[PDB]
């Protein structure tokens, strides 16, 4: 059933001061292309004016327009198609100014 | 140079459906590189066990690929870390769906 998903570019951790941007980004392979998801505490994110899912290919970001506290913890990118699943953790920690 | 490892994030709890292929990667540091041990039921996960199962790691990463997922694949992995100044250990649940 085609190629499993798999990680091209892993997401590596942010550390960033509240109120700057932030992405945790990734390049995930697969065939048929992976749909790919965030989560945070095993539920899926829902796009908002300040978090965002930008996708372009295999390229999927998770973008936070302005980081607070309440932003920081463990977030898991998941991709899936018809020969599997990937998963792939990254932590975002959050300093005051 | 004396820096004990450390796991990054790791998913508490990941599902795969019975028959598919599963992927679980997983970021560390640590100074000298620690040696890397998956296990589950208190047993060590080998390449090729069970003719299915791989472990593919760099110097930063750790990769666990699970082939033709079957239903005694489910339990509670854990990932340890070792070098010559400390040790980390987290564990994710993989649950197997027969639907």
């Amino acid at each position: 059933q085609g190629s499993p998903p798999c990680f091209l570019r892993f997401p590596r951790p942010v550390r960033v001061v509240s109120g700057a941007e932030a992405e945790l980004k990734c390049v995930v392979l697969g065939e048929p292309p992976p749909v790919v998801v965030w989560e945070k505490g095993g539920q899926q994110l829902a796009a908002s004016e300040r978090l965002s899912f930008p996708a372009d290919g295999a390229e999927h970001g998770l973008l936070l327009t302005a980081a607070l506290p309440t932003d920081a913890g463990v977030y898991v990118c998941r991709a899936r198609n018809a020969a599997g699943e990937a998963y792939a953790a990254a932590a975002v920690t959050v300093l005051e100014p | 140079r004396g820096i004990p490892p450390k796991i990054e994030a790791l998913p508490s709890d990941i599902s795969i459906d019975e028959g598919k292929v599963l992927t679980v990667a997983c970021a560390f540091t640590g100074e000298p590189t620690p040696e890397v041990t998956w296990s589950c039921g208190g047993r060590k996960i080998h390449s090729q066990e069970q003719g299915r199962f791989h472990i593919e790691n760099t110097d930063d990463l750790t990769t666990l690929i699970i082939m033709d997922v079957q239903k005694q694949d489910g339990g509670l992995y854990t990932l340890s870390l070792g070098n010559e100044f400390g040790s980390d250990s987290a564990t994710v649940n993989i649950h197997i769906r027969s639907i």
